[PDB]
């Protein structure tokens, strides 16, 4: 069928590029059609670490993290550290849509065993830091859309509402 | 901090103005809220905290003298908390646990977002099971004939709690513990008694969610009605937004003021924070921070017991 | 661009195709010369002839599924899978069938004897205003039709769930799809919605506010869409359908009244539009307004993606250019109408009454700048890519409307979410702040004084009491002298505050002929139609629920006129009328004329204080009774209609499937399965129908997967041959996009939605209209509104048990004798030999207020929306599924009479009618309570029936065998008898039923029996 | 406070009472009595302070500004009331019982169940704040039954089963051993089950029909005939009277409550449906 | 830290104990106090598989399992198909709140791999079942809170509760 794989947001190292593949089809879930990112995907319950790059799966219904779903793989780097499973597209909780979708999708997370090491605490993070804004796009949003800082582009809107749609809570330890 | 009104007999919060005998061939008639208004419950603690050296015609300048800041109204059965919630004029008392999925439920495919709301206001819906409409109907009698006069026969929807509920908001303050505790209160309504009980209650005081509950009417400065009501949908997912009178005032025996405003259980989005300050003018400002110590722009977090605020 | 092409539509199959083709006189095409077409070309002799390109082929694909179900090529084929019968099938059910066998023009010598017709008909029009050509044509082809008495005629005799009228109609519609997607593409499914019509009707003291606030939510979104009439004509509008309105045909002779034409083309029209538009009635020819304020309420509209100011069509400059457009033309009729109000209250400026609206229509300008009603827009569009491979239709394109309209749908119940009330808009703060609110009247002793109608908004003409009114009128600046008393006391009662808003409802509630500003629209100049409202004198009085109330008292009067008549000789009950006064009330305009003086206000007689004991010995020396003061508020609305525009199927299956099922159908696969396997079959009867037999056959339990053709290959290959025309069919591809049609049916557990689909649902909804309006004429009642499916009337507590009886069978086609020119046949109203099919599978809840007439009218009608529309949806009966015992909940008629309350289902049998023997058991349980209350009248049962019962009931419910219950019943009716000859049998199919209800406050007898005693006790209760 | 003092009193039933609330109910009853939150009857607080007004101002004409100040002042003047009356609780209703000779024998007896024993509680401990004249001789009374909560209780009788209304067989069992009884009358007061006594307290209930005759065929006329509900003779509501401080509730609640024994509540007088008697607990405790 | 295990109350067969530890110190978070069970915690965007009895994790926000919080150790027998964690009280998301915590516990709940083998699919389903609910009564709170079964708060005050409070989205897979 398809495979989809999930990339967090934040504002940190370690997270320029881990997808090692790219379209090699057609296909994106998450979007930039110039009018905004849809079909952002949500995760409720998850906290994430700088520190190893990744979610852990805390129990707090108040710990969201956005990120976005392109068509990838794993690294293979790791290929252990992420979580796969098969859920249909219906049963992903998004934010604001374009369409709908093929309805049965292999979706990857990244991933931490919940690291018992210390006790979790997390705040929620914000993401403004505009010189941040803007390596990220080319960090992330160039291996799957390098078409963005190219021929056209309304950057004062979509690198915009990058600062007015994500946020996430990480750990801060 | 916390203030339990433990209601002794049905009560009846009635809107809609205009419950007296004033046509000839003609009844009245009158329902009421299910969830108190803050004016009420305000002019309700404000009644009891009264000195005469104050005020001269402010009912809220005098009113926020008396009180230190009031947070927004719900319901406690048996340490149960249930929540008003609203749609398109639906009302249901809901609880805390079915908050939860409300973003992801509004955001589902059609066929899926309508079977979620539906069983939301009719099958977890818990207000029938707490709350009955008890339909009372009264009669003035002129002692000449010893009969009902001319029409002179009211409807009157009273509030019957067929189990024991509690009305629960927060204060500020707490010096005023052993001053409003275990006092007989006139709850307002047609000579109706409830009864006061503090208790401490910790709850945070500021938060940020994406999507919060209006655990009471929402004040909207009518400047920017106009605004605000061409795009709704930036700003209530879900609710009910109309015109309301803000009471009566006891010191003037005068109708308070009527402004547009979002009823208590509808679901606003972040959007409606800032767009509030980035709309309201400190003319008015001045005004609105009172409307909110009285407890008008109470928010809710859908996670958990998180009250936040507007203005502050 | 002048595309106009939806003529060519409109006729491109002529309503004599099944008659034509497969021929029967098969001579009318000989006698003036493809075979169809022929007869379909010659009749096009007015103008541009039939175009045999994109304008007829791809439309008429996509404007009805009888391209989807009998097969693309066999469609356009007439040949092999022939039938020589034509029947005419429901489209709802499909067990019920008409036979249409010959009556149509067979010769040219009778084919042009209606031609001469439709030409004398707009010979009329300037050839120059084609607009006026297609807009009447649009309404007469039909009418002229069927006054020629010809028998209607499906669409196709395969599949003949079509009437070819309404096939036509529907291509016409897609038309505008069609044309501007050949054109640079884009096409919008428009919708209008107006928020809380419901709060808006209840704000009104009187009934006249209740008539009039129901008739500008009406004349407000006419005002609207007639825009949308002048620019793209009809056809584009798919709710309500045009063919049938009132509010159309009226609109429709006023334009041409304007612009001159001949007096007897414009009469020689009306007599059409009387006979079958409205039923022999032209109460609005003197009324000057539709009678009756019909709401659609939900209208969608079908636009092309074509704009004018070009001074012609052109590319739409941006997708909001028709949202905007709405919004801004909603606002213009309110403003218009409070135009025309401030003209002709000044134009009355002496009188009483208007120096007071004059004098708070200019104080409150402000304020009655906002429309007090709120509509809410919606839109969706298409492109070519989703229609077009390169200048042909797409595979899968058929089912674009379906989707396109259900994302329609879906925008709309999203928006639902958030009520906003129209009162909101208004800007208050600083005028109850400070006192600048204009108070004219009395002072507020306590701030503002809430107004008497509303109740939310502040009032502006406040009242003084009955203390006395001149002294306090003359004085204050209500009155400006005394002869004007009794002319503001005549519409306003004392004592009663008034909002700006609910005071323009009590202006146009005396003068109800300022609608026409609505209702014609950029027709006439606003100064022109006041000025035939002041160059006359109608004097349009609407009952009150005082009068209400009084029927069976003033309908006993006046047939003991002379001996209760020298008595009074002086109290205007043996007044003479005085005037030509009419009313929209077809009991009140029957009468009249029985030196009775139906004018009499009740309250200052029989229902008076100062009179009342008067009146009750006059009423006692004459055998009169003294009147009850209860009259009942019916309000109808039909049960899953929106749910079943989507094709859906809860309407079929109310309970056993709901509205939410449809987020997994795979849940109910087994009964969405054995329904629409049913609905296919025994749609398209004929040598076709064992055809798709077998291709449901290879389905079921997830089967062949376009393995099937073998099967069907068989029955298609060796059905071509039957003619040697077989072009390019691939039958392998045939049958197997056939096996991909009926797949989406079966998998999304609901038809497929097409214009014809709708078309023919929304003129049905029309009709039945019709015949709505007759019953609650019939039963001596007052229509408030009965826009569709939904209906709101003041009965008599008399009438109100037989009228659901005959109302809730009427909207099944089943029917006793003719109402007006039509008549019900077995869920098919005809129309002089023209069969049309009605909603016979629906559902239809009905809901009774008894309610005193001095209750409040808010409070009344806002129970009757809460009573039903959130108690109709908990409450569940015991219907009888196939054999089982299912819960149903819909359809349910609940009644109300200050705390009792009863619920008697209509249907006990889950799809409603699955053949012909269903009709005569609809309403079985009304007439079983009908002939109950009948015999207690007669003193053949005494009422202690109704008391006795409860000793009864708990062995009537614990038993079990039903020959011991119908001994229980007999018992129960004898012991209680006051005579020895009542035999009252009860249909023994109601011994068990267990209405539930889920933890409501509304307590419900869980058993039917017992909601039949309550029933009784109810209606027995509004007569004392 | 502006609640200063509180004054509860017992509604000693002494013919039957029909206070009516239209048809707001369905049994069978086209006149049914006062209902509550959960199905007992209650005489509403409009009707019980209106009675009592209407009363009393024509007992003591020259007290009308006393009453008027205190209880209202129906004319178009609105200066606010000084005194509130609860809404009346159902407290106990009588029962026909059979006892298995277990006791000295009775004939009738009380009797409540625990919903209206909570409701009287919560009256009690709503005022015990105020009422400086602490009647927890009474309120005392109340937490011990309904500690004992969930089972059938006879307060001071012995008597360990009986049948009450002539269908329904309890076993009783004595509070912990004895105490005194509230009522003063010598009779048991019975604490049942909220089950065993909604069907009880349903059988004690009056529900009667009645007939208009047509006088000169004597026979009932079409339609003559309905239904309509008293609650018994010797039956007992409990209320209280609020009053806020001021110098006129002080003259009431000295002159005008002392010398309020009978007054008339509801309707039907004419059949004698009203005489009631009110017992202000104060001198009974 | 405190051994606070989490234990389901689907409808499955194995939901017997699968723990050989109980109370093992003295202390508990979930109460039946003469008012029914207090302080159930609820587990959101996690399912259970039939077989194999135990949570089952997704990321849809609206697939939930609730359960009772007891101190006893994850049955000392398995160490792998339990998730751990270091979780404080703030965010544990709990019903029927009567008493705050110690505000840093350790908490295991039966877990499973996301078994990436097939598509998704969670089912809502009731747990009242009138034959099954009297097992409950016996299978799970008595064997940890069985002072409440013999001479106090009767075991009909948790009938009512778990037919009322406990209702999960399954699997049926
Ligand atoms: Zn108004």
């Amino acid at each position: 069928s398809t495979q989809r794989e999930y990339v967090f947001i934040p504002i940190t190292n370690s997270i320029t590029i881990d997808v090692k593949i790219t379209i090699g089809g057609s296909d994106h879930i998450t979007n930039i059609d110039e009018r905004g990112i849809h079909n952002v995907l949500v995760i409720t319950g998850y906290a994430v670490d700088e520190k190893n790059g990744r979610l852990v799966p805390t129990l707090d219904p108040c710990d969201y993290v956005k990120g976005i779903l392109v068509a990838g793989t794993p690294q293979q780097a790791q290929s252990n550290d992420f979580l796969t499973l098969k859920l249909p597209a219906n049963k992903l909780y998004l934010i604001r849509k374009k369409g709908n979708i093929s309805d049965d999708l292999k979706i990857y997370i990244p991933y931490s065993s919940p690291d018992a090491r210390n006790s979790m605490k997390t705040k929620p993070v914000s993401i403004s830091d505009d010189t941040i804004v803007n390596n990220i796009i080319k960090e992330v949003f160039d291996k799957i859309y390098n078409i963005t800082q190219k021929e056209k582009v309304k950057i004062e809107k979509v690198k915009e509402d990058i600062k007015e749609l994500f946020s996430y809570y990480a750990l801060e330890q | 901090k916390r203030v339990l009104i433990k209601p002794l007999e049905p009560l009846m919060f009635r809107s809609q103005g205009e419950f007296e005998p004033l046509i000839t061939g003609s009844h009245t008639a009158a329902q009421s809220l299910i969830i108190p208004r803050p004016s009420t419950i305000a002019g309700m603690l404000g009644y009891i905290l009264f000195n005469k050296s104050s005020g001269t015609g402010d009912w809220l300048s005098d009113l926020t003298n008396l009180l230190a800041t009031i947070y927004g109204t719900f319901i406690e059965t048996n340490g149960e908390y249930l929540f008003p919630l609203r749609m398109g004029n639906h009302l249901a008392l809901v609880d805390q646990q079915h908050l939860i999925n409300l973003p992801t439920l509004l955001e589902k495919e059609y066929e899926r977002r309508e079977k979620g709301i539906y069983e939301l206001f009719y099958d977890k819906n818990k207000l029938f099971q707490i709350i009955n409409h008890q339909d009372r109907i009264g009669i003035s009698i002129d002692k000449s004939t010893r009969t009902v006069k001319e029409h002179y026969l009211y409807s009157a929807r009273y509030l019957a709690f067929k189990k024991e509920v509690n009305y629960v908001i927060f204060i500020d303050n707490d010096a005023i513990s052993d001053k409003i505790n275990g006092k007989i209160v006139n709850f307002g309504g047609e000579n109706r008694i409830a009864k006061l009980e503090v208790d401490d209650y910790k709850v945070d005081t500021s938060i940020e969610e994406e999507y919060y509950l209006a655990l009471s009417p929402i004040l909207i400065p009518d400047e920017a009605l106009d605004n605000f009501l061409d795009n709704i949908s930036d700003y209530v997912a879900m609710g009910k937004v109309d015109k309301i009178s803000l009471g009566f005032d006891i010191a003037n025996t005068k109708r308070k003021e009527m402004l547009t405003a979002i009823l208590e259980g509808s679901i606003v989005k972040r959007s409606i924070i800032d767009f509030i300050k980035n709309e309201i003018k400190n003319d008015l400002r001045y005004r609105f921070s009172k409307y909110e110590k009285i407890g008008y722009n109470t928010l809710m977090s859908l996670c958990k017991l998180a009250l936040r605020k507007i203005l502050s | 661009e002048f595309l106009d092409y939806k003529i060519i539509a409109l006729l491109h199959d002529p309503p004599n195709k099944a008659w034509v083709i497969t021929g029967r006189a098969r001579n009318l095409t000989q006698q003036l010369s493809r075979k169809h077409e022929k007869v379909a070309k010659y009749i096009i002799n007015q103008l541009f002839g039939k175009n045999y390109s994109e304008k007829v082929d791809n439309a008429d694909k996509l404007a009805s599924s009888i391209d989807r179900y009998l097969g693309s090529i066999v469609y356009k084929e007439r040949s092999l899978f022939e039938n020589r019968s034509i029947f005419l099938k429901n489209i709802l059910l499909s067990n019920i069938q008409r036979d249409i066998g010959n009556l149509f023009p067979k010769d040219k010598s009778k084919l042009d004897n209606l031609i001469l017709e439709y030409k004398k008909l707009l010979n009329v029009i300037n050839k120059t205003n084609l607009i006026l050509k297609y807009q009447l044509f649009y309404l007469i082809y039909e009418l002229v039709w069927i006054d020629s008495k010809y028998e209607n005629t499906p669409s196709d005799t395969r599949n003949p769930t079509h009437t070819i009228f309404d096939h036509l109609y529907a291509t016409a519609a897609m038309m505008n799809w069609i044309l501007s997607l050949e054109k640079e593409a884009k096409g919008y499914l428009l919708g209008i919605d107006t928020i809380g019509v419901a709060d808006f009707i209840s704000k009104g003291r009187k009934t006249r506010d209740l008539w009039i606030s129901s008739y500008l939510v009406s004349a407000l979104l006419w005002y609207v869409i007639t825009w949308f009439i002048e620019e793209y004509g009809p056809d584009v509008i798919l709710f309500p359908s045009l063919r049938f309105n009132q509010f159309y045909a009226f609109y429709l002779l006023e334009k041409l009244r304007k612009e001159g034409v001949s007096e007897d083309v414009i009469d020689e029209i009306k007599e059409l539009i009387t006979k079958y538009i409205f039923n022999g009635d032209d109460l609005f020819e003197n009324l000057k307004i539709p009678p009756y304020p019909i709401i659609p309420g939900r209208i969608t509209l079908i636009l092309p993606g074509l704009i004018r100011e070009g001074e012609e069509y052109k590319k739409v400059q941006d997708d909001n250019c028709f949202i905007s457009k709405v919004k801004e033309r909603y606002n213009e009729g309110w403003r218009k109408l409070i135009e025309g109000l401030r003209c002709y209250s000044e134009r009355k400026r002496e009188d009483g009454f208007w120096n007071l609206v004059c004098r708070v229509l200019k104080l409150t300008e402000d304020l009655l700048q906002t429309t007090p009603l709120n509509i809410r827009v919606k839109q969706v569009s298409v492109t070519e890519d989703e229609i077009f491979n390169n200048n042909k239709l797409r595979s899968d394109s058929w089912k674009i409307y379906d989707n396109k309209y259900r994302q329609l749908v879906s925008e709309f119940k999203k928006s639902k979410l958030v009520k906003v009330t129209p009162e909101s808009r208004l800007k208050l703060f600083e005028l109850t702040k400070f006192d600048k609110l204009p108070q004219i009247g009395e002072k507020s002793k306590r701030g503002y004084e809430f107004c008497t109608s509303c109740g939310v908004l502040p009032a502006v003409v406040i009242m003084p009491k009955e203390d006395e009114l001149e002294k306090k009128l003359i004085d204050l600046g209500i009155a400006r002298d005394e002869k004007d008393v009794r002319s503001i006391k005549n519409m306003i009662s004392p004592g009663e505050r008034l909002c700006p808003w609910c005071l323009v409802k009590r202006a146009l509630g005396a003068e109800p002929r300022l609608m026409r500003i609505l209702l014609l629209g950029d027709l006439y100049s606003v100064e022109k139609i006041v000025n035939e409202i002041v160059s006359r004198d109608v004097k349009i009085e609407i009952p009150s629920t005082s009068d209400i109330a009084s029927i069976k008292t003033f309908e006993e009067m006046i047939e003991k006129k002379n001996e209760i008549c020298e008595d009074l000789k002086e109290e205007e009950v043996c007044e003479k009328p005085s005037e030509s006064v009419l009313s929209m009330w077809q009991w009140f305009n029957k009468n009249y004329y029985n030196g009775i003086n139906l004018t009499i206000d009740p309250e200052e007689y029989w229902f008076s204080e100062k009179r009342r004991r008067y009146y009750f010995s006059v009423f006692r020396r004459h055998r009169i009774t003294f009147p009850s003061p209860y009259y009942a508020l019916v309000r109808a609305d039909s049960d899953y209609l929106g749910d079943l525009l989507e094709g859906k199927l809860t309407p079929y299956l109310a309970g056993i499937i709901d509205s939410g099922d449809y987020a997994n159908i795979s849940e109910k696969k087994e009964e969405v399965n054995k329904l629409l396997e049913e609905y296919l079959v025994n749609a398209g009867s004929g040598s076709i129908v064992d055809y798709v037999k077998t291709v449901l056959k290879c389905i079921r339990e997830n089967l062949n997967k376009c393995s099937c053709a073998e099967k069907i290959y068989s029955n298609e290959v060796a059905k071509v041959m039957f003619r040697v025309n077989v072009e390019k069919a691939n039958v392998e591809e045939e049958v197997k996009n056939s096996l991909e049609y009926f797949e989406t049916i079966l998998n999304e557990g609901r038809i497929i939605v097409t214009p014809a689909w709708h078309v023919s649902i929304s003129s049905a909804l029309n009709r039945g209209l019709l015949v709505e309006l007759e019953l609650v004429n019939k039963h001596k009642g007052f229509v408030i509104y009965a826009g569709g499916d939904d209906l709101l009337a003041m009965l008599p507590v008399d009438e109100v048990l037989d009228f659901i009886k005959e109302s809730r069978r009427a909207f099944a086609g089943f029917g006793t004798e003719k109402l007006g020119n039509m008549c019900l046949e077995n869920g098919f109203v005809r129309i002089n030999n023209a069969y049309y099919p009605s909603l016979p599978i629906v559902g239809r809840s009905y809901s009774v207020i008894i309610a005193h007439y001095a209750d409040p009218l808010f409070f009344v009608i806002n129970d009757s929306y809460n009573l039903l529309e959130e108690g109709k949806e908990i409450i569940r009966y015991r219907v009888m599924y196939n054999g089982e015992y299912k819960d149903a909940k819909k359809d349910v008629a609940i009644f109300r009479y200050q705390g009792l309350t009863s619920v008697i289902p209509l249907s006990l049998k889950r799809p409603i009618v699955s053949s012909v023997s269903d009709f005569n058991e609809i309403a079985s349980i009304i007439d079983v309570i009908l002939e109950l209350k009948k015999r207690i009248d007669e003193g053949r049962i005494s009422v202690s029936l109704l008391y006795d019962y409860e000793k009864y009931k708990h062995l009537i419910v614990a038993s079990d065998e039903k020959y011991l219950t119908e001994f229980l019943v007999k018992d129960w009716i004898k012991r209680n008898s006051l005579r020895k000859h009542v035999e009252f049998t009860i249909d023994e199919k109601l011994y068990g039923v267990r209405l539930t209800i889920e933890n409501y406050p509304i307590k419900i007898p869980n058993d039917l029996i017992s909601n039949i005693v309550y029933t009784l006790r109810i209606i027995y209760g509004g007569e004392k | 406070p502006y609640y200063a003092f509180a004054e509860p009193f017992f509604i000693h039933a002494i013919t039957h009472l029909h206070v009516g609330s239209g048809s707001s109910v369905e049994e069978e009853i086209d006149l049914p009595f006062q209902r509550d939150e959960l199905g007992y009857p209650t005489i509403y607080a409009s009707s019980l302070k209106g009675a009592i007004k209407s009363f009393l101002l024509k007992e003591f004409p020259d007290k009308r500004d006393v009453i008027y100040k205190v209880l209202g002042e129906d004319e178009n003047p609105e200066e606010a009331s000084l005194g509130t009356f609860l809404d009346a609780i159902l407290f106990a209703i009588p029962s026909r019982i059979i006892e298995i000779d277990s006791a000295k024998p009775y004939v009738w007896v009380y009797v409540t169940t625990y919903e209206l024993l909570k409701k009287v509680k919560l009256y009690l401990d709503s005022i015990s704040q105020l009422s400086n004249a602490s009647f927890s001789n009474l309120k005392n009374k109340i937490d011990t039954i309904l500690a004992k909560e969930g089972k059938n209780i006879t307060l001071d009788s012995d008597l360990k089963s009986a049948i009450l209304n002539e269908d329904f067989y309890v076993e009783l069992e004595a509070l912990n051993n004895k105490i005194p009884s509230i009522i003063n009358a010598g009779v048991p007061l019975l604490v049942l089950e909220d089950s065993i006594g909604r069907e009880v307290i349903n059988r004690s209930l009056i529900r009667v029909r009645r007939i208009r005759i047509d006088r000169d065929k004597k026979v009932v006329e079409t339609g003559g005939l309905w239904s309509e509900e008293y609650v018994p003779m010797k039956t007992i509501f409990f209320s209280v009277l609020l009053g806020k401080e001021s110098k006129e509730s002080a003259i009431f609640a000295s002159c005008i409550l002392r010398n309020l024994r009978y007054v008339i509540l509801g309707g039907k007088e004419t059949i004698g449906k009203g005489i009631v008697e009110l017992r202000w607990v104060k001198d009974v405790i």
